């Protein structure tokens, strides 16, 4: 379709088209079904707590008749918040008069496009939200990107958290101990009263750390000493062969000591201009390499499942009570005829039921 | 929450501390006070004489056990009854005993023992 | 809203109510500009000399 040329009115050019860019989204999390939804008809919820313990018992003379007597459990209850969304958005008439379609030549825009887009890019948002909060929730602490704190749940389950250090920089270093190490963590701190199999675990990790990880000399001599078909794809394949996250079709994985390590590159940016990197672990320099290891669902099944997501009701009329949903949008008409404005809500808080089973991975050695 | 975290506090003790009583018609191992102004009280805590709690420096005067959970606010135990009671005389009480700051336990258990209170060491 | 990009009018009219139903509004509008493709045909015609 012709146009104006580009130095003179009386003289037609062809326009072939337009070529669009579109952001990067990830969502790795948000598609491994880890965090189960349990709407709420409240702002609040509570949990209860229950604990006892055993000790040895000590011997007594038989003619003192004497005994020993076991100490009653404790109960204990707690309350949590839950965090609110909102965003705006309008549409008036200035934006579709005379305005051109950029892909066309002479053919105007329309309330109906804009309006697609817009939605659009509110859903991109509110996905990119949420995938940043259930991060932010596996890490342990809940906070706002503003940095706002409304959950911390060392503090509400009194509980410590634990490191496990690599040391992937010593050639000497052994892996297989510190495996170990989270190995038993995981099946001793649970305390759920059943067998644990320790062995179902993710672990997530950075570039850094993947790459000391891959290169390490014991672990590569090691699979190369090998004839196995395992052997040969890590050290002479391709290892991308994972899952896709929202951009790539392959995540880097690697298989040790029975243990599955995944790199995942997921990072967004706040408003105020500041790159928030997911797999990040506060106050460390980014050079140094780090991951997160937390418990499959398998490793307790559905009758135990250990994260959860609660919504919210919206707080306009006609959801006094209802049972809350993930998203919730609106619209109304301007006065006289001026324009057309949206509405998003969004109310939820995602949490963790045993937050000492999150484990925390780094390279260097302390 | 603020903080990010919220707790509504941990279950008050319940009764239970109580092994072997001598059993009466009328308790004969058991004791009234009349609940002091301002005061709360909890079960295994040691009452004095005039029914005030044993501070420092005066293990040697104490007289009792309690054995109801009482709210000072209300003027009302956790039961509905207007007084607190205490174990006083020969009993067998699990050792979870609480006491005030800077108290010693060995002389308020041996002032204690005279009366014929003996304490189970309990488990974990 | 609804006007963005249609023909021109020779005089728009809209009515709007004024909530509660407190009374009526109306509003007139115009977007005109009349002009002459041979200026050089106009010419001023004056009764004094020179």
């Amino acid at each position: 379709m012709l146009t104006n040329s580009e130095k003179s009115r009386f003289f037609l050019a062809d326009l072939t088209g337009e070529v669009q860019s579109i952001p990067n989204t990830y969502g790795y999390i948000s598609n491994l079904g880890l965090f189960r939804s349990a709407p709420i008809t409240q702002t609040t919820f509570l949990m209860d707590l229950t604990d006892w313990d055993v000790s040895l018992l000590d011997a007594v003379d038989r003619d003192s008749r004497k005994a020993e007597t076991s100490a009653p459990e404790r109960v204990r209850q707690i309350s949590f918040p839950m965090m609110y969304f909102k965003e705006v958005e309008s549409i008036t008439p200035d934006e579709i008069q005379g305005v051109r379609q950029p892909g066309t030549a002479n053919e105007l825009t329309t309330e109906a496009v804009v309006r697609a887009k817009k939605l659009m890019k509110i859903r991109t948002k509110f996905d990119i939200t949420r995938e940043f909060l259930f991060m932010q929730a596996l890490k342990g602490k809940v906070v706002d990107a503003r940095g706002t704190l409304y959950a911390d749940l060392y503090k509400q389950f009194d509980v410590e958290k634990k490191t496990v250090y690599f040391d992937l920089d010593n050639p000497n270093a052994d892996i297989d101990a510190s495996i170990e190490e989270l190995r038993m963590h995981m099946e001793d701190e649970a305390k759920t009263g059943t067998v644990i199999n320790g062995e179902e675990i993710h672990v997530v990790v950075d570039r850094v750390f993947f790459s000391k990880l891959v290169k390490h000399p014991k672990i590569r001599d090691a699979y190369l000493a090998q004839q196995t078909p395992l052997a040969w794809q890590q050290i002479t394949g391709s290892l991308r062969t994972g899952g896709t996250d929202g951009v790539q079709a392959h995540m880097n994985t690697f298989y040790y000591g029975g243990v599955k390590f995944v790199q995942y590159n997921g990072k967004f940016k706040d408003k105020r201009g500041k790159v928030h990197t997911l797999v990040s672990i506060d106050s460390v320099a980014a050079t140094v390499g780090v991951g997160h290891a937390f418990p499959n669902v398998s490793m307790l099944g559905e009758a135990n499942n250990i994260f959860e997501v609660a919504y919210g009701p919206c707080p306009k009329m006609g959801y006094a009570n209802t049972l809350g949903q993930e998203l919730y949008v609106f619209e109304y008409e301007k006065d006289r005829d001026e324009g057309i404005d949206f509405e998003a809500h969004s109310y939820m808080l995602p949490y963790c039921t045993r937050p000492q089973l999150l484990v925390d991975v780094r390279a260097d050695a302390k | 929450a603020y903080q990010g975290f919220t707790k509504l506090g941990n279950r008050e003790p319940l009764n239970d501390i109580i092994l072997w009583e001598q059993i009466t018609p009328t308790g004969h191992s058991r004791k009234e006070y009349t609940p002091q102004a301002s005061t709360e009280y909890r079960v295994g805590e040691v009452l004095k004489a005039d029914g005030t709690k044993v501070q420092a420096g005066e293990e040697a005067q104490a007289d009792s056990v309690c054995i109801v959970n009482f709210y000072a606010d209300l003027q009302l135990s956790y039961h509905g009854q207007l007084k607190v009671v205490g174990i006083h005389r020969d009993a067998e009480l699990k050792d979870l005993l609480t006491l005030e700051a800077s108290v010693d336990a060995a002389a308020v258990k041996t002032a204690l023992a005279a009366k014929g209170i003996d304490f189970v060491p309990t488990g974990l």
